[PDB]
């Protein structure tokens, strides 16, 4: 009764992709299937449906002609072939199961979409890939207040979205808070992770942010110390 | 083919809250509605199909009504786990499934917290890197309607700033961040900058001066 | 700011000379004592029906108007301008500044930036009034220039406006503006409504005075008499008529439930090739209750939405029913192909009923397989809409007639579905009910549930009692019909009682308070105060001194306890006088 997907990633505008979705726990000749995309932070948007029992497909109007969709009940899979993408297709893509097949066109009054997948991220652009630039944001009296003071690391200007910053190789879990990355007009991401620590302990112990960029192979440790 | 619905609804925990949708004639006229709940981060759930039929696993607090060309979810008594998006669906003879606009929920329970603000100037290595970025962090401000304004020595600025949307933490309050882009010569040009945040009329501002 | 006109905005309704003749007209006028906007120095105003427009100065700041619907391109508009030279009427498609004006070097005209497609051209303190109107593609302009002895405030007085221009444009108008000469080195806007006036003509033929006949009772009396001096008396001036609010409509409950409950809940449906066909007759069929019996899998209609079938009525309803597969429900639709929708059933292309279908795998299928449902697959031709073929002749495919013995190229015409419960959807049994309606010529058959609103009482109402349409106040009765009589009539044959179908109680129907209105005046040569008699109307339903008489309700006179000789006769022993004044 599970739905998994695969096939996402980063392509430049003009490329092509092949998304796939594998199901488990039922037969495919009793259910229709849906591909539903969703831009990050926004509402849903239906993309396509295929009926059970062979083929009667439909696409949304903005995606007409560019896409194609098939199923395979020999392998229990869905394929969604995407050709000639544009920059407004950066989204999560969800593989949803429609109980009681037949396009909602003929089997009205009861369609639903009961079980859902976990989605797959796809983004497009020419910005390509780039490594992060790191600075330490020092603990300061303007950040200090009474018993505690905050220090952190600013990791900026990178395209390949999944990036991680830990504190002291994963040691400090108290006060460590990485904020959501921000997407600049330049097209590159940026973020800053900060942690508070007793003001008696400004420079005393080790506070080294471990920056790892997994699409690239960047690994750098930066120490944060009070301002000179 | 638009399925107009309100963007956000509200209510105290423990009473009936309705959620409407309005489609024309190919949407709700000759078709049926579904309702989908989207908790933050997860996959969407199914709530109501065929205008009033909850499937197995949906508790008996949700109902469903379809009257002519409008539809309505009706949550009977809010709780601490129903703070989510809700979408209505249709089919539209136009030959395309249409979706709602979504509606958040605002249990409005947690008292009013104070947005803790923290501001950082561009570090030294960044100064040597021929660039400059101001960093304004906001945290712990449970009602999430924060906004930000940036200040050079006396004037407001509106260029080179990026602002995160508020994000929920573990303690179920919010956090946000904003960045200011500057060339170091502009960094030393003005004698000081500041980040101000406004929240429920109230305002708190931080300020830093170059060295 | 807002200000009060007094007697302003009177124009000569047309040519044709005329002298001393209190002539009466119906037209679009600016009512007397109106609420006129005030502007200082401007914005986009409406037009909606003509415009009065005054202005005051010694310099010339007001430099014409601009008219139209959009005040831009994509639609046509008028433009009336005056530089220090002279007037410039113009009709093109323009592009108007949202704040258009002209300067005062003395270089100017930042008004528009486009003059395309011009379809009409023309070129060549103080109080300056104008009346603009637009009827039948003609844009009429009346005007007058009076000299004030003030600088910029709206004065009082009478001055009729003489026609100036006439333009056969055709232009639509919904909005207008103004134009002003800036500084580089006061105006009003009324609107016109359909009124009736009484104009007094001089012996030279000019309008010297007027009466607005809808201001007050004295003016309505002057209009009724066609004079400017009324002598003491009492005058019938018009009529009253308590208006009715809302309007109830309640019929009877529902008898013939109209039994869908055995065409949808039958123990055993028909096969498709000999499909069943029921005809429904006079009944009360609620389609919305059928709509949410809450198990269906296709509820699709083409001619009509199902919820708006709850208020129509027909002559005959056909309901066909049968049983087919899962993947063949797409063939029960107008204009299809494939066996079914071409062998055991065919719909016409201008269909109007609803196709309903649902799953019945748990009831018509059985372990081992129910083989009792037959479907046809061989036919020598197609079918008409709603045709039916129940024959079982041995079809011959090839050229050879085989005569009752099958084999090569002649086969039996019917196969059987094998409905096994271990089948996927696509071979599972679906039950199908098709409705169709017709409106030939028949008197009355199945209708919907005519929404019977709630019955109100003691208010002039607009009512319908299962056919009886009327107006009036409804009241609880104390008469007793015979238990088959619906409504009661008076002598002279007017409905005066009804019986409510649902609760079966008798209610009287009395008319809505109505009557004449009279105006009592001491004479305009004595006073301009007035009293008003609403004849035989109860004085609580008329819309100080309100006084009830056997002759009606009197407003504007006080009741005293003295007794004098009669002056103005009201009635039933009551007289009025102008003494105690008032
Ligand atoms: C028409 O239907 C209504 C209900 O739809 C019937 O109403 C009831 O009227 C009796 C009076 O004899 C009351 O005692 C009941 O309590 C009413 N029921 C409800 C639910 O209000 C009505 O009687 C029907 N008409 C006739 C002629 O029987
Ligand atoms: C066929 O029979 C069923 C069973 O009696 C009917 O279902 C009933 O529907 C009404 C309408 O809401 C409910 O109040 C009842 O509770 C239902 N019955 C049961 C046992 O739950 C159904 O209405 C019948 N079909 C038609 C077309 O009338
Ligand atoms: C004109 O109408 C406005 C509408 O609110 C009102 O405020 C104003 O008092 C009116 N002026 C006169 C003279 O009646
Ligand atoms: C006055 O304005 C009109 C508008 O087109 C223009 O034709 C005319 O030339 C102007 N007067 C002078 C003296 O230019
Ligand atoms: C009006 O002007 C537009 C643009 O100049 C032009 O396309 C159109 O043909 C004109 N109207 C007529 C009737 O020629
Ligand atoms: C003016 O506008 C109305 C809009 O209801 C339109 O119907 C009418 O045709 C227009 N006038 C002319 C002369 O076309
Ligand atoms: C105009 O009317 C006046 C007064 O009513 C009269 O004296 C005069 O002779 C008339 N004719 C004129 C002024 O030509
Ligand atoms: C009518 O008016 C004239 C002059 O204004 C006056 O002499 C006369 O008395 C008046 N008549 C009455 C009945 O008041
Ligand atoms: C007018 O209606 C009221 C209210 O019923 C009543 O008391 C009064 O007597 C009525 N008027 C007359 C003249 O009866
Ligand atoms: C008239 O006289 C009667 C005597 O019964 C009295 O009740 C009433 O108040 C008097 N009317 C006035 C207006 O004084």
């Amino acid at each position: 009764v599970q739905l998994v997907e695969s096939g996402g990633g980063v392509v430049q505008p003009g490329g092509s992709l092949r998304l796939s979705c594998a199901a488990s726990g039922f037969r495919f000749d009793d259910h229709a299937m849906h591909w539903v995309r969703q831009a990050p932070g926004k509402g849903l948007e239906w993309v396509s449906v295929i009926s059970g029992d062979g083929g009667s497909t439909y696409y949304a109007d903005s995606v007409k002609g560019r896409f194609s969709i098939s199923r395979d009940d020999s392998k229990n899979s869905l394929y969604l072939q995407m050709n000639s993408l544009r920059t407004e297709d950066t989204a999560l893509y969800y593989c949803a199961k429609d109980r009681s097949y037949g396009p909602p066109d003929v089997f009205n009054y009861e369609y639903g979409m009961d079980v859902w997948g976990q989605g797959t991220t796809v983004t497009v652009s020419s910005a390509s890939t780039k490594g992060p630039s790191v600075f330490p944001l020092a603990p300061s009296s303007k950040s200090t207040s009474g018993g505690t003071a905050a220090l952190g690391c600013l990791v900026k200007d990178y395209f390949p979205e999944p990036v991680t910053v830990s504190w002291n190789s994963g040691a400090l879990t108290s006060g460590v808070h990485t904020f959501p990355a921000v997407l600049q007009s330049s097209g590159l991401y940026s973020l800053s992770s900060v942690v508070t620590v007793p003001s008696s302990s400004l420079g005393t112990q080790t506070y080294i942010c471990n920056v790892n960029h997994k699409p690239s192979n960047t690994k750098v440790d930066k120490k944060v110390e009070p301002k000179s | 083919s638009v399925l107009t619905q309100p963007p956000s609804a509200s209510g105290t925990p423990g009473q009936r809250v309705t959620i409407s949708c309005s489609g024309s004639s190919s949407n709700i006229g000759s078709n049926t509605v579904n309702w989908y709940q989207q908790l933050p981060g997860t996959a969407p759930k199914l709530l109501i199909y065929s205008n009033n039929q909850r499937p197995s696993g949906v508790p008996d607090r949700f109902s469903g009504s379809k009257s002519g060309t409008s539809a309505s979810l009706a949550i009977s008594g809010l709780q601490s786990e129903d703070e989510a998006d809700y979408y209505c669906a249709a089919w539209d003879d136009s030959l395309n499934w249409v979706f709602g606009g979504g509606t958040k929920l605002t249990v409005l329970g947690q008292p009013k917290a104070a947005p803790s603000v923290t501001l950082f100037p561009p570090s030294s290595e960044e100064l040597q890197a021929n660039k400059a970025t101001l960093v304004c962090l906001i945290s712990d401000f449970y009602p999430g309607a924060v906004t930000v304004a940036w200040k050079a020595d006396s004037s407001p600025v509106k260029a080179g700033v990026e602002t995160t949307t508020p994000s929920k933490q573990s303690n179920n309050k919010y956090a946000a961040s904003s960045y200011l882009s500057l060339t170091p010569e502009q960094w030393k040009s003005h004698r000081s900058y500041s980040c101000q945040v406004t929240h429920e009329g109230s305002t708190v501002e931080k300020t830093v001066a170059p060295t | 700011a807002y200000t009060n006109s007094f007697t302003r905005g009177v124009y000569y309704p047309d040519k044709v000379f005329r002298s001393s003749v209190l002539h009466s007209t119906q037209d679009l006028f600016l009512p007397f004592f109106s609420n006129v906007t005030w502007f200082h120095a401007n914005p986009v105003l409406p037009f909606n029906d003509g415009v009065y427009f005054a202005s005051t100065e010694k310099s010339n700041i007001i430099r014409g108007w601009i008219f139209g619907t959009t005040l831009d391109s994509k639609t046509q508009s008028l433009l009336i301008v005056n530089n220090a030279t002279n007037v410039v009427i113009k009709v093109c498609e323009f592009q108007f500044c949202n704040d258009p004006f002209l300067g005062v070097m003395e270089s100017e005209f930042r008004v528009y930036s486009s003059a395309n497609n011009c379809t009409f051209e023309y070129v060549s303190k103080n109080l300056r009034e104008f009346v603009f109107k637009n009827i039948d593609g003609y844009f009429k302009i009346y005007s007058k220039h009076t000299p004030i002895n003030l600088v910029r405030d709206l004065p009082q007085g009478f001055s009729a406006l003489e026609p100036l221009v006439d333009l056969p444009i055709g232009i639509n108008i919904t909005r207008f503006q103004t134009l002003l000469a800036l500084h580089r080195s006061a105006y009003y806007v009324g609107y016109l409504q359909p009124r009736t006036f009484l104009l007094k003509y001089n012996e030279n033929g000019t309008i010297t005075d007027a009466v607005d006949c809808a201001l007050d009772p004295l003016s309505e009396t002057k209009c009724t008499l066609k004079s400017f001096t009324v002598e003491k008396g009492i005058y019938q001036t018009s009529n009253f008529r308590v208006q009715p609010t809302e309007s109830i409509v309640r019929f009877p409950n529902i008898t013939n439930l109209c039994p869908f409950g055995e065409v949808f809940n039958a123990t055993r449906f028909a096969s498709v090739y000999a499909w069943n066909r029921k005809r429904i007759s006079n009944c009360v069929a609620d389609y919305s209750v059928l709509y949410n019996s809450a198990s269906f899998s296709t509820f699709k209609c083409y001619g009509v939405s199902p919820t708006k079938l709850n208020d129509l009525c027909f002559t005959n309803v056909y309901a066909d029913s049968f049983v087919i597969r899962g993947d063949e429900v797409r063939q029960i639709a107008p204009g299809q192909t494939g066996k079914i929708a071409d062998y055991n059933y065919k719909l016409p292309d201008d269909f109007t009923g609803c196709v309903i279908a649902w799953n019945s795998n748990n009831l018509d299928s059985k372990v081992g397989g129910n083989y009792n449902y037959l479907y046809r697959l061989f036919r020598k031709s197609n079918l008409k809409p709603f045709e039916r073929d129940i024959s079982t002749e041995i079809y011959q495919a090839g050229s050879t007639p085989c005569n009752g013995v099958e084999g090569f190229n002649c086969y039996f015409p019917l196969q059987s579905y094998g409905f096994q419960p271990t089948n996927g959807v696509g071979y599972q049994p679906y039950r199908v009910v098709v409705l169709s309606f017709e409106l030939l010529h028949a008197p009355a058959t199945v209708c919907g549930p005519k929404k019977s609103t709630n019955l109100v009482k003691n208010k002039c109402v607009n009512f319908n009692f299962n056919g009886l349409t009327g107006t009036g106040v409804l009241t609880e009765s104390n008469k007793k019909f015979l238990p088959f009589q619906q409504f009661g009539r008076d002598i002279a044959d007017t409905t005066d009682a009804v019986r409510d179908p649902q609760t079966l109680e008798i209610l009287d129907i009395t008319p809505c308070s109505f009557g004449g209105v009279s105006v009592i005046t001491p004479g305009t040569n004595t006073s301009n105060q007035v009293a008003v008699l609403y004849q035989d109307v109860n004085c609580t339903e008329v819309p100080s001194n309100v006084f009830q008489t056997r002759a009606g309700c009197l407003i504007g006179a006080e009741h005293v306890n003295n007794s004098y000789e009669c002056d103005i006769p009201i009635g039933a022993g009551i007289c009025a006088s102008y003494q105690t004044q008032s």
